């Protein structure tokens, strides 16, 4: 149904099911305690994970803008 | 054979698959009428576009291993399957190599003997037989020539089918949209690998918007938003979560200042440096990760986001572009990085 | 130092993203963080593991396996991120044992 | 079969799908799995009128072994696993640690020995899951139950009860504005059910408005009586959270009907500003009960509706003409700019 | 006749995107050169890589939709 | 020049293909300087030769590669047309020869 075909690539399947492991405002809510709880620390690996998190935090800032800017009824 | 006869006239056939002989009995008995149909099905499923017959002839002319799938009579996909009695792997790689054994459109393809198959498939890779990679090149080839198949009489037919299930739905858009815009906005839907499958939703967006809509971009647009959960189905991953790759205002404000709607066309020409520059900037923000998974879209405003998809579509062929209406709710849509300018 | 709580698991989904959508540095980047902080994770470093294999650092990716097959126990797939990695350093050899042992132990 | 010279063999979509997992062909299906669910199904629709599509279960053994899947027009919409293989409680908290310890809801699974015991203490069972889910889909996805050929086909089930009814609403509004009109309607929880109500608003207001938002606030405003009703469980008391005229005026000033579209866009500053009065006044409304509603004036009330559809999505919104008399409206308090 | 397809067929010896940046490196290389032969072949090469350039410029002003 | 010579050798072959010629008798000679080994471009460029109406160059040519290369009949066609642009009787011969091994 689906093409399923294809195995598509056995060993890549068993390299991501090996790192295979939701919500609606959950996710902003976490998005701000983390950026804020790294933005405090003083290690360069956190620093690069706080403005990879300020980074995702402000795109999702202009996401919210263009959907609450657009609109139906 | 008569002198005075006109011309006989004869249609070309519409789909037509020609192999190398030696193969009319050393082939048949082993699929090659079963795995056409199944794959044939498979993607019409998938699809919903009504593909035609397929006429599949054996040849002595050309070779031992040559086969080409032709529309109307012009061929579009040739290739030599190796073939006679090798099997091919799509994922050859270093690790063929691990495993040391002798080693077109499809993917990496290495060939292998059959002696090796038993050992290989120990480690359980790829073994397209003959029926698999002529069904692979087969099915590739009606997804991407899929528009082709969508004519007028496919589209009366498909309503034909429907009459009796939804009559006063057909009777309604027929008397809103004409056959030909309607089979356009099927074209445009198939060519952006959306389903025609689910046709009530599609018919009730029709009626819904083509009394407001005469342009066939924009229509198509309401049509696709329409979509919204199918859309969410099919390309996002994981759970409520979509990655996206979204467009700057900047961008999108400079996309579309040349839009040009002079000949119901409206053909996205800016300036090939302006564009040349765009695309670098793409390029340079979403990266390739061609290797990588998970199928990124890119998701832009709505108004424009068909003249974006062909503005990428030389390049990133893989990279779906969506619209903001398009997106349902309760999506954790994750954008991996904004195009600036 | 720190805490974890569902925080934790946010650095994960985040980084599964991150790895599967062509950015191996900042999936690599987002669980160093995480086990920097939180250790004692193993689905961090799951997950790790192919991203530093498609980020191209076979070194780290083999210290990596090699701590997963030392506390992970039989079936894992520690013995395919060995494999990548070494391979891709050299040494093929190891890397045909490592996948026979793979192919032995998943006919269970 | 499909040979090699047959076009396609078309067969169209089911509109609605239950996949689950195999292995219960017979193990289920002891209750009742093919009378509980029309039976929730009607139940749902003598709630609400909406007519529902046929349901399709099948038995997939390619997936797990409590795996359950329900999809619209083949895209699954509530997939789920139920680990009951251990039924389930949703009333779960920390009551459940003064007992044995173990869907938008408080989901804790408890063991069948327990079954007892917990009824001492006061149960959904598989049928009861399933249905559950099922119910919650068909309620929040009736908008897409109601196309031009379910319109239709109500029409003509009803040509013998009122010929002349039909026939005038027919002449005076088209069947596409009729059905938006019927799903505008359903979108708020309005049964369509009594329709003749329904029909006589709209021979009445379809001469007068051809705006499909009026017009449906209109046809609102005719079920005066079935609103109280719904909303208001007490004796005439419905609580209320009044808005303010400069904030009604505010909403008001962007209503922007420029395309048959009618969209509420305010600058984003604006629209969070009250949508945090509305929040600091209201409240996070989780433990508050009886159902509250919003009253509001009716020219914005859909506009105010899906202005706060995001975050309060239970809160229905109200117009004043909805409201008829006899009712003792409480203002829980005023959304103050 | 069959003596010049005979001929062809003595003359005779990847496909489609292959086209890329291969020309540009071997434009580049051939231009440091001092070789009179391997000056006409740039030159060759400029003239087809700056054609080149003018259908590019063609296709992007048309293009399609 | 491992790839890119198999790109000069299909621009030479396109240009010979297209009635010019001389662009593929120039690229075809730069190949050959650079490298003389892959001898298709010798190949290539005999019927070049042959065709632009050069056979003094194409007989020494045609030489080369048929004290070099005796594994195609085909080395003499181009020598005999060589000397058919210049020596009709060793055009015979050559023909001859050519028959025998055909």
């Amino acid at each position: 149904h689906l093409e399923r075909l294809y195995p598509t690539a056995q060993s890549k399947r068993s390299l991501w099911d090996f790192a295979s492991p939701h919500r609606a405002q959950d996710y902003r809510r976490e998005l701000d305690t983390l950026q804020s709880l790294l933005t405090t620390s003083q290690s360069s690996e956190l620093q690069a994970a706080a403005a990879l998190l300020k980074c995702q935090q402000d795109d999702d800032r202009l996401l919210q803008i263009i959907l609450n800017l657009l609109h139906k009824v | 054979g008569r002198l005075g006869e006109q011309e006989a006239f004869a249609m070309t056939v519409p789909l037509l698959i020609d192999v190398d002989s030696s193969q009319q009995e050393a082939l048949e008995a082993i699929a090659l009428n079963d795995e056409l149909v199944r794959v044939r099905r498979a993607l019409y499923l998938d699809l919903g576009v009504p593909f035609p017959g397929i006429h599949l002839r054996f040849n002595e002319g050309m070779g031992e291993g040559e086969y080409l799938i032709s529309l109307q009579e012009v061929p579009v996909a040739r290739g030599e399957l190796a073939g006679y009695l090798l099997v091919r792997e799509s994922v050859s790689q270093l690790e063929l190599l691990g495993i040391p054994y002798e080693k077109l459109p499809d993917q990496e393809t290495f060939w292998v003997s059959v002696e090796y198959e038993e050992r290989l498939e120990k480690s359980q890779l790829e073994f397209f037989s003959h029926s698999q990679v002529l069904t692979w090149h087969l099915s590739h080839v009606l997804r991407e020539y899929a528009e082709d198949f969508i004519g007028i009489q496919e589209t009366r037919y498909l309503l034909e089918q429907m009459e009796g299930g939804y009559g006063e739905l057909i009777k309604e858009v027929q008397r809103i949209v004409p056959l030909q815009r309607m089979t356009e906005i099927l074209q445009r839907l198939v060519g952006e690998d959306i389903s025609i499958r689910n046709m009530r939703s599609i018919l009730e967006a029709m009626v819904e918007w083509g009394q407001k809509e005469k342009d066939v971009v924009q229509l198509t647009e309401y049509i696709r938003s329409s979509l919204k959960r199918y859309i969410c189905y099919k390309y996002a991953n994981g759970n409520n979560i979509l990655p996206a790759y979204l467009f700057d205002q900047e961008v999108e404000e400079k996309i579309r200042s040349r839009v040009r709607q002079t000949s119901a066309g409206s053909y996205l020409a800016l300036d090939p440096a302006v564009t040349e520059s765009l695309l670098e900037q793409v390029r340079k923000t979403i990266g390739d990760l061609s290797q990588i998974q998970s199928k990124p879209v890119l998701i832009v405003s709505m108004d424009i986001r068909r003249y974006v998809r062909k503005l990428i579509e030389s390049e990133y062929y893989g990279l779906p572009v969506l619209s903001y209406q398009e997106l349902t709710q309760q999506i954790n849509i994750q954008p991996l990085g904004r195009v600036c300018l | 130092i720190t805490l974890t709580k569902r925080q934790q698991e946010f650095l994960l989904l985040n980084g599964w993203l991150q790895l599967q959508c062509g950015h191996a540095e900042r999936a690599c980047i987002l669980l160093d963080a995480l086990l920097t902080l939180n250790p004692e994770h193993l689905a961090g470093r799951r997950c790790r593991l192919v991203a530093l294999l498609n980020n191209n650092q076979g070194e780290r990716a083999e210290k990596e396996a090699q701590w997963l097959i030392s506390h992970d126990p039989l079936q894992a797939g520690n013995w395919l991120c060995l494999s990548r990695a070494q391979q891709l350093n050299g040494d093929l050899d190891k890397a045909r044992h490592a996948y026979q042992h793979y192919l032995e132990l998943k006919d269970h």
